[PDB]
């Protein structure tokens, strides 16, 4: 989080945070988590901590850690590709099955999912709040929540001048849909720590509470501009899942 | 009734017990790391190698017969009738490290001349014979490792026993160090969990350092993997909270959670990672007889047939020690490797900053070179 | 011999099902309770039990009397409670909450009711209780872009 302020795990009390991959997560309801594909891509088990305004190592060992079941990766992501994403994060979206639920109180308590209507289409104008322990302009590390105010940037500013020759530059990053721009304000961004973070969105019908409109996905220069997975296009996906792995 | 000396196998059939041989090496580790945990203090620093420690329990076992051979063959986890173990562990040899391996004898010991080139083949090394008066026993002993051990180990024993009469000896330092050098200016003084306060210990610092992770639920720990040269690694094992002991971690290690840790190693690409630990700088003098009797093998004091070395009825060991000198600093082959551009918003990071386990392992025989843990870099 | 007959019962609770009248002796009678009520035969509640006009002239087993079915203290459900009723008998009623901001139920859970068969059930869910699944999207602590 660049260019963003302190935040108390109030704030975010849907923020989970991820070891192995030092990422983000998002909490939906009592036994799944949401995040990126590339999150949990190495990490078939992740390390997942809630309720914890500091990440110190200190509070690690006393702050909530859940126990995952199952990983569910998105069908439409890479595979063994050696870790450089050249070819496309599109798909960038997974489910984390918790073993145990999650008793919600002060610091824990989950963000809604973008509704199937026409009014949760993104666009430009609509603001959205970015949450993590990425990398700030000071350390590459944030040991307290940083937080930072986002407004929903054309595609057209998020395609850059950036070294896209991980290994045969004749791959390109090809842009999907799937995917949604932000930035550029105040140069607030998502850097490297934040993935699978939720793009917090006010809801346009309960304004009072907010949904999960995009996850920190990838992106260029850290700082300018950069990709967020769309997740109004995977709610019939993120339905479908949590209700055939049921909890029996 | 003695067994004859053992027969030579083809090429063929030792390269085939080499997946035989690589698995025993694994259940020997782990019966020699709880030996090693029982002796030394609850939070004290040891490194032993279990490769060099079975290079020369079955130079014994060549020479075994009756009971002992069994029991040498229950210790060290071998089949019955392995007859080409001799051969598959001599083609185990890594450049990586230098290690000796001598059988010291009284000159009242007579050697079976069917043992004195069957030692000489099979390990390159013939039984040496003592002195008559101990005090030149104990000074021929360690000059005779401080010169075959490039002057690394020097005082392997400390004391030799008046009756001398069977001493067996084993040190071995790492001379392999990391494939990719650390750079020393990012020697940084970190903080390091030691027992419940925070010690700072110099840990060395990289950005982008090929490390090849993942979390095991098994043992609740981050398993990380480093390369080395001469195709060896050393595998990494921290606790992931510090809810868990390195303690509770000991216990967890099964002969099954080993194996299916190593293959998920072989199977996962190392990622550039932001590491930082401590400078590894561990050495361990232990009379192995100790770490005999702590698994319940009394051959060595009572009862020791060994008709295939000597015909002696009286015999038995009379000292029994080993020396590790493992050390890893800043000193690595591949400066660097560079070429970093992932576009992804994520981390990727390994930090062993408490108590943790160690193991060098060797990729292309599989099996475990060294074992240890360390509970103060100091 | 003047078979003795035996006189009727005072049967709120129950019914008579060979009924009739001037019961003979040696004439056995199912008194069954009605829904909402058991007789405790000492153990198990079974819906009935029988009698028999002995020669004396009154009922055996009159030591069993229908009584009200007890549903039992209500068992609570996970982030919720439960109030203690002033009795646990069938026609009682008791009613279920959720936590205030974290958990609101699903909706709906309009109270349960003792039941005949000795069950607290609800008028759709039935014996199956409610759930207290989290209240999502509430931020407890309102953000403010420090600027």
């Amino acid at each position: 989080i660049i260019g963003g302020s302190d935040a108390d795990i109030k704030n975010f009390p849907w923020q989970v945070f991820f070891d192995n991959p030092w990422a983000g997560g998002a909490l939906i309801n009592e036994y799944w988590v949401l995040t990126a594909a590339h999150v949990v891509e190495g990490n078939r088990e992740p390390t997942m901590y809630v309720g914890s305004t500091s990440v110190q190592t200190s509070r690690l060992a006393k702050s909530k850690m859940l126990t995952p079941e199952h990983v569910f990766i998105h069908p439409g992501w890479k595979l063994l590709e050696v870790p450089e994403g050249r070819t496309n994060f599109d798909n960038d979206i997974a489910l984390v099955r918790l073993k145990d639920p999650v008793k919600m109180g002060p610091t824990v308590s989950p963000i809604c999912l973008p509704g199937t209507s026409s009014d949760y289409n993104l666009m430009d104008g609509d603001l959205g709040l970015i949450s993590g322990w990425g990398r700030t302009e000071k350390r590459d590390r944030a040991v307290r929540l940083k937080a930072a105010r986002l407004p929903v940037a054309p595609l057209r500013k998020c395609k850059e001048v950036k070294v896209e020759k991980p290994t045969a530059d004749a791959e390109a990053y090809v842009f999907t849909p799937n995917m949604i721009c932000a930035g550029g304000e105040k140069g607030m961004d998502s850097c490297k720590g934040d993935a699978g973070g939720a793009f917090a969105v006010q809801d346009p019908n309960d304004k009072t509470k907010f949904y999960a409109a995009g996850l920190v996905s990838w992106g260029p220069q850290c700082g300018t501009y950069g990709l967020y997975t769309r997740v109004k296009n995977y709610v019939d996906w993120i339905m479908k899942t949590m209700q055939e792995n049921s909890t029996p | 009734f003695c067994p004859g000396p053992v027969t030579l196998c083809s090429d063929l059939e030792s390269h085939s017990t080499e997946a035989v041989l690589g698995d025993a090496l694994v259940d020997f580790s782990l019966k020699l790391y709880h030996a090693f945990s029982a002796m030394k203090k609850v939070e004290t620093n040891m490194a032993f190698s279990p490769f060099s420690i079975a290079s020369l329990l079955t130079q014994v076992l060549l020479g075994a017969g009756e009971n002992t051979k069994t029991n040498l063959e229950s210790i060290l986890s071998y089949p019955k009738d392995f007859t080409c173990v001799h051969q598959a562990l001599k083609g185990f040899t890594t450049k990586g490290v230098t290690s000796v391996s001598q059988i010291f004898h009284s000159p009242d010991l007579a050697i079976r001349d069917t043992f004195v080139n069957a030692s000489r083949t099979l390990y390159s090394s013939s039984p040496r014979v003592l002195s008559n008066n101990s005090d030149a026993n104990l000074e021929l002993i360690n000059t005779w490792v401080a010169k075959n051990t490039n002057n690394k180990i020097s005082r392997l024993l400390d004391s030799l026993p008046s009756d001398t009469r069977l001493v067996l000896l084993n040190a071995i330092y790492l001379s392999a160090k990391w494939k990719t050098t650390f750079d020393p200016k990012k020697t940084r003084m970190e903080p390091f969990h030691f027992k419940n306060s925070v010690i700072k210990v110099p840990m060395m610092n990289s950005k982008k350092y090929p490390v090849a992770h993942f979390i095991d639920q098994t043992l609740k720990a981050k398993v990380g993997q480093l390369q080395l040269s001469h195709n060896l690694s050393l595998v990494i094992l921290v606790p992931q909270n510090l809810k868990h002991r390195l303690e509770d971690m000991e216990q967890a290690l099964s002969p099954s959670v080993f194996k299916a840790i190593m293959e998920k190693l072989e199977m996962s690409k190392f990622q550039p990672t932001l590491l930082t630990l401590p400078r590894i700088k561990v050495t361990t003098s232990q009379d192995m007889l100790s770490i005999m009797e702590k698994l319940e093998f009394f051959d060595f004091s009572y009862d020791l047939n060994l008709c295939g070395l000597t015909e002696d009825p009286d015999l038995q060991v009379s000292a029994m020690q080993h020396q590790t000198v493992l050390e890893l600093t800043e000193t690595g082959v591949e400066a660097a490797a560079a070429s970093a551009i992932s576009v992804a918003r994520t981390l990727l990071v390994f930090e062993v900053q408490q108590p943790f386990l160690f193991v060098l392992w060797d990729q292309q025989h599989k099996f475990p070179v060294f074992m240890g843990r360390v509970y103060d870099p100091r | 011999t003047g078979s003795m007959p035996c006189p009727k019962e005072d049967t709120p609770n129950s019914v008579w099902e060979p009924a009739k009248a001037k019961y003979v002796f040696r004439d056995v009678v199912q008194i069954t309770c009605l829904d909402g009520f058991e007789v405790v035969e000492g153990r198990v509640g079974a819906t009935s039990f029988y009698s028999t006009c002995q020669s004396n002239g009154k009922w055996s087993n009159s030591k069993l009397k229908c009584q009200p079915v007890d549903c039992g203290i209500p068992e609570s459900i996970e982030n919720g409670k439960v109030e203690d009723p002033e009795s646990t008998l069938f026609g009682s009623v008791i009613r279920y909450t959720c936590e205030e901001p974290y958990y609101y139920m699903e909706n709906g859970g309009g109270e349960y009711h003792c039941a005949g068969n000795g069950s607290w059930v609800n008028e759709v869910l039935g014996p199956e209780l409610p759930k207290c699944v989290p209240v999502c999207g509430v931020p407890r602590e309102p953000f403010e872009e420090k600027q």
